[PDB]
RNA sequence: UAACUUCGGGAUAAGGAUUGGCUCUAAGGGCUGGCAGCCGACUUAGAACUGGUGCGGACCAGGGGAAUCCGACUGUUUAAU
RNA sequence: CACGGGUGACGGGGAAUCAGGGUUCGAUUCCGGAGAGGGAGCCUGAGAAACGGCUACCACAUCCAAGGAAGGCAGCAGGCGCGCAAAUUACCCACUCCCGACCCGGGGAGGUAGUGACGAAAAAUAACAAUACAGGACUCUUUCGAGGCCCUGUAAUUGGAAUGAGUCCACUUUAAAUCCUUUAACGAGGAUCCAUUGGAGGGCAAGUCUGGUGCCAGCAGCCGCGGUAAUUCCAGCUCCAAUAGCGUAUAUUAAAGUUGCUGCAGUUAAAAAGCUCGUAGUUGGAUCUUGGGAGCGGCCGUCCCCUGCUCGGCGCCGGCCCGAAGCGUUUACUUUGAAAAAAUUAGAGUGUUCAAAGCAGGCCGCCUGGAUACCGCAGCUAGGAAUAAUGGAAUAGGACCGCGGUUCUAUUUUGUUGGUUUUCGGAACUGAGGCCAUGAUUAAGAGGGACGGCCGGGGGCAUUCGUAUUGCGCCGCUAGAGGUGAAAUUCUUGGACCGGCGCAAGACGGACCAGAGCGAAAGCAUUUGCCAAGAAUGUUUUCAUUAAUCAAGAACGAAAGUCGGAGGUUCGAAGACGAUCAGAUACCGUCGUAGUUCCGACCAUAAACGAUGCCGACUGGCGAUGCGGCGGCGUUAUUCCCAUGACCCGCCGGGCAGCUUCCGGGAAACCAAAGUCUUUGGGUUCCGGGGGGAGUAUGGUUGCAAAGCUGAAACUUAAAGGAAUUGA
RNA sequence: AAGACGGUCGAACUUGACUAUCUAGAGGAAGUAAAAGUCGUAACAAGGUUUCCGUAGGUGAACCUGCGGAAGGAUCAUUA
């Protein structure tokens, strides 16, 4: 179930079998991930790169075209960014909540789900201090955390 | 969560083994699981069986016999000496003819009477009888 | 057992000692309330002074008084309740003289009809009131 | 360093020790060119010796504790009972 | 789990109880510690903070001429005291050892006796024969009755035999004795040379026997007996149990699966925190070496191989075979080895006359014994590599393979002295290379996050509407209106109630509204807008174990209640009056305060309930319902057909429930979970141990208060209780 | 040799503080147990006002009432 919820869904993506390239794809590797690499600078996150490759060009999985897989690529590149997405996407979320609970003071459901998302933040963010992406000192800040988008 | 595959593996079979099926679906799979079933076929208390390979944890289908009464695991894995074993077997055995504990030694997983026979401990895994 | 872990020694073993002190037996024995609370002092005799001659009604389907003495203890001087047992014994016990005592069968706890006794005359002036009773010696005067 | 308490107080609560003279030691800074030179000003701590146990030697300078009644408190009042 | 406290705490080898686990005890003869009335300080000595050494002070106490002197039994006896509770002021160094200058002396160490029902072993209190009888198998016999070849038992009947309890000559024993053993002489008929202790209603073996008592005396661990026919009291007779022993009190063990690791319970019997978050703690998905051959035997069962880089020996022709030394992810686990005091326990041998014991003994000088196993955990050692941990190369700052140098530098080397550089070696630093199949497992019906279209009385803020209620203003007509079971208090010609038109105020959001929905729960229902959040579904998106449950700690928590403000329509604790009643400080009626409403702060409890922890897996159907998605005849809108809506027919995933069932379980009621449990072990948290006292006293802590959280004991009592059945 | 300055170890006494156990106490307020006491009838049936939980007030006493819950209820159901 979920890991700050009582429901338990199992919708999920299901990868097929077969981990070849499929033939009708005449896209290699070298022009695929240059294709990525104008889309790290567009501004987006491995997260949608992926999301707008499938749909238009025809890449099923980027890691059965190349070797790798996209967030892997960027980081070999020197494109990454600087926190990790999911570690971003969290604190993004947790400001917003923040700013609004802070302007009326009476909304108790925002002031019980802040506790639960900056949960999630400490729980993420000690894991990856435990794999070296952080800085050991890597601490969260709800005054300075709105700066860093 | 899922804490022990062969713990999940055998309450599916008793359960299957205990309504009078004839082939039960293992849905997670490990060599711990398909190491404890070759020692159940020898001794022909299931039929053969077969695991399908997608590429993450496949599945068993399993085919049963009528012979099977009970079959079970023991958690935490103990370790047990030559000294203990003989215990061991009186608490969890009905008679002293048939039945057998299932107990991963240095030398392999294999069961309790021929563990004796080459003079070697282990970790107790389970039962079958 | 609930928890079943290899390493979850300290967390059974600890569980033990908090869940024994709700035993009724094993809260007296370990504690010195009980102890203290006893007129024995934890022995299985003791000698007193008898203090008065007394009889007690019996319980609620019963209909008897009930032959008693009230006796004081040499090492604590406190005031207990004895009973005479037998039929008629309650002649041989005269004011101020010395009497041995025991338990009167159930470990503190009140027997029978008499209503809060938990102790019993087995000698008086040191000579054994059963043997008064059948009349093999008689009382050192 | 207590009861109690409006947690601010009670409180210098209560109760103990020391305090002289002399000779030393250590620490505490500036200016000029982790060093060197030249300048300093007052304090604190420690030690030895020493006096007929005497030392806040004059002056200055809270007796204390346990309770009851009344008024919360600071303030004011019958110049001449 | 520090620190502090308690211990009826000297530690251990061990003891009792025991299926397997355990629980309790260890002052006590062996090892180790400590101490000599309490403290402190020393002398001598190799060794002492010694006490059968000294010096002080404290307590106690002895002699005295009153000036002084002397003391330390938790050594052997013995005495007082304390107590429920424990032996002689005996003999001896003969054994075992120890001390000394020592073959010679000494030892209350130690030995030997005395007391000794702590406890352990053996074991008398009769045996036999004949008569009388009674039964049995036998025969004859219809039975009866009789024959006894055959018994079997019984009988204060008769009868001769056998012994030791005891008295006691001696020997033996012993340092001297005693005891045991041997042996003369006495020593058994009611062999009086006399067996007790508890019971006879049930549990629990064994009298409805007789006399006495009359709910008295008494018995009874529990249930209970006893009130004029007592199987239970007091007695007699008889019978039962164990037997030189049996009863009672107390501690403790098993029984107790009533402390549950093995192995309990938590819907209703005692019980799951109101809800979620959450650190310690505990527990954690899959994934990397298979297989082949030699040999023997009846496809089959056992033996063997699949790490390399200085010194010698199967030696042979610088190479190869082996032995030895050093080097090489780390553990847990498992098997082996060593090292582990005896005594005790298990156990081998041996006729202590058997046995408990003992370590002795056996054979005609000799022959032999004085074994062995176990001794956790921790530490050491050598093999195995399944399981469980753990590390490698991802800004390559990675392996290898050799070449280019720098610095320091062992040392070989120039016949013998000296100075320099080499090279040869060693160590460290630094260039350019080649080479690796060069180096990142997968992508969980684990999780996190992104994205897309929806969905919902979820949350907050603002806004809007609706009648109704109360009040007020005016208009109309009238004498009652309200209330109850019936009435009264109450309002009413000064015009109530009723009809109409308006105005104001504060509440509230019907019908739609459901075994429908959303939320962590408490909870949430007029319209519209704004702001932030969320589940499920869809996904060939992304990260790659980031997870589960969770002491301490944190956020929310109906109603009531408390504090400040604002407002106060209705209702309405308190109160007032009218009824009823035997009373009525109530139920009924009229009025009515705090409150009920809002804003900002506290409080933290509810039958806060599904009286039912969370996560995960598996085990029957059927019809529905809500959300999302997918597919399909056909109707119906837009119309102008596509496509979206509304119906209809199915499929999938979560969700609220329902019906049925010999799944299975349960004491049952009942439950598809309350199943997959004596065929007992998926992970983890909280929590119960007969009923009361009592959620009480006290202490601590939180709060303005009300109170919340934590939380005993003395004492009392054989039941309290759950589900179902038959009656009333 | 006696003796003396100083130092050190330091018994012991005096005082004070803290702490553990035990114990007296006018009066007050509970609990348990006897019992043919006085007053009522609160709970068990729809117990004669259904019962119970939380909270607040009140009353000789059991209890009553207000607000919000629960069925362990006396309804598993009430019709377009
Ligand atoms: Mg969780
Ligand atoms: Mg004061
Ligand atoms: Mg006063
Ligand atoms: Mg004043
Ligand atoms: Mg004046
Ligand atoms: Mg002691
Ligand atoms: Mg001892
Ligand atoms: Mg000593
Ligand atoms: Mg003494
Ligand atoms: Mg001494
Ligand atoms: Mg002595
Ligand atoms: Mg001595
Ligand atoms: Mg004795
Ligand atoms: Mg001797
Ligand atoms: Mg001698
Ligand atoms: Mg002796
Ligand atoms: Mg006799
Ligand atoms: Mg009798
Ligand atoms: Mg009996
Ligand atoms: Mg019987
Ligand atoms: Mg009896
Ligand atoms: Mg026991
Ligand atoms: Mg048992
Ligand atoms: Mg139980
Ligand atoms: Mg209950
Ligand atoms: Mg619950
Ligand atoms: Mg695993
Ligand atoms: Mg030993
Ligand atoms: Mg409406
Ligand atoms: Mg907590
Ligand atoms: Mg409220
Ligand atoms: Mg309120
Ligand atoms: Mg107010
Ligand atoms: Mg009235
Ligand atoms: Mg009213
Ligand atoms: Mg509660
Ligand atoms: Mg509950
Ligand atoms: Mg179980
Ligand atoms: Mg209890
Ligand atoms: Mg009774
Ligand atoms: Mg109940
Ligand atoms: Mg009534
Ligand atoms: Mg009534
Ligand atoms: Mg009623
Ligand atoms: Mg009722
Ligand atoms: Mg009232």
């Amino acid at each position: 179930g979920r890991m700050h919820a009582p429901g338990k869904g199992l919708s999920q993506s299901a990868l097929p079998y077969r981990r070849s390239v499929p033939t009708w794809l005449k896209l290699t590797s070298d022009d695929v991930k240059e294709q990525i690499y104008k889309l790290a600078k567009k501004g987006l996150t491995p997260s949608q790169i992926g999301v707008i490759l499938r749909d238009s060009h025809g890449v099923a999985q980027v890691r059965f075209v190349t070797g790798n897989k996209i967030l892997r690529i960027l980081k070999s590149k020197g494109l990454a960014p600087d926190l990790p997405e999911d570690l971003y996407h969290l604190i993004k979320k947790a400001v917003a909540v923040r700013k609004h609970l802070e302007r009326n003071r009476k909304d108790k459901d925002a002031k019980f789900r802040l506790i639960l998302i900056e949960s999630r933040i400490h729980r993420l963010a000690r894991y990856y201090k435990t794999k070296r992406v952080l800085p050991p000192n890597w601490k969260y800040e709800s005054s300075t955390a709105s700066a860093l988008v | 969560v899922r804490m022990n595959v062969l713990a999940d593996a055998l309450k599916s079979i008793n359960n299957a083994e205990k309504r009078g099926k004839r082939q039960v679906l293992i849905r997670p799979c490990s060599k711990v699981i398909v190491r404890f079933l070759t020692v159940m076929m020898k001794h022909g208390y299931i039929g053969e069986f077969e695991i399908i390979d997608d590429h993450r944890a496949g599945k068993i289908v399993v085919n049963l016999t009528g012979r099977l009464n009970k079959c079970g695991v023991i958690s935490p894995r103990f370790d047990v000496q030559l000294k203990d074993l003989e215990k061991w077997q009186n608490n969890l055995l009905p008679s002293r003819q048939f039945g057998f504990i299932v107990l991963t030694t240095s030398a392999g997983i294999m069961d309790h009477e021929e563990a004796r026979r080459k003079h070697t401990g282990g970790k107790i895994l389970g039962f079958f009888f | 057992g609930k928890c079943r872990g290899l390493r979850t020694a300290r967390k059974l073993r600890s569980h033990r000692r908090d869940q024994k002190w709700h035993d009724k037996q094993y809260k007296k024995a370990h504690l010195g309330t009980a102890l203290k609370a006893n007129p024995f002092g934890g022995a299985s005799h003791a000698k007193g002074i008898v203090l008065e001659k007394v009889g007690v009604e019996a319980k609620q389907p019963n209909s008897a008084i009930r032959k008693c003495v009230r006796v004081q203890l040499i090492k604590n001087g406190k005031k207990i309740t004895a009973f005479v047992p037998n039929d008629g014994c309650l002649n041989f016990i005269e004011e101020n003289d010395e009497v041995l005592v025991a338990g009167f069968g159930r470990k503190g706890h009140a027997v029978g009809d008499i209503p809060g006794v938990r102790f019993k005359v087995v000698k008086v002036a040191n000579v054994s009131l059963l043997a008064l009773y059948k009349g093999k010696k008689e009382r050192p005067r």
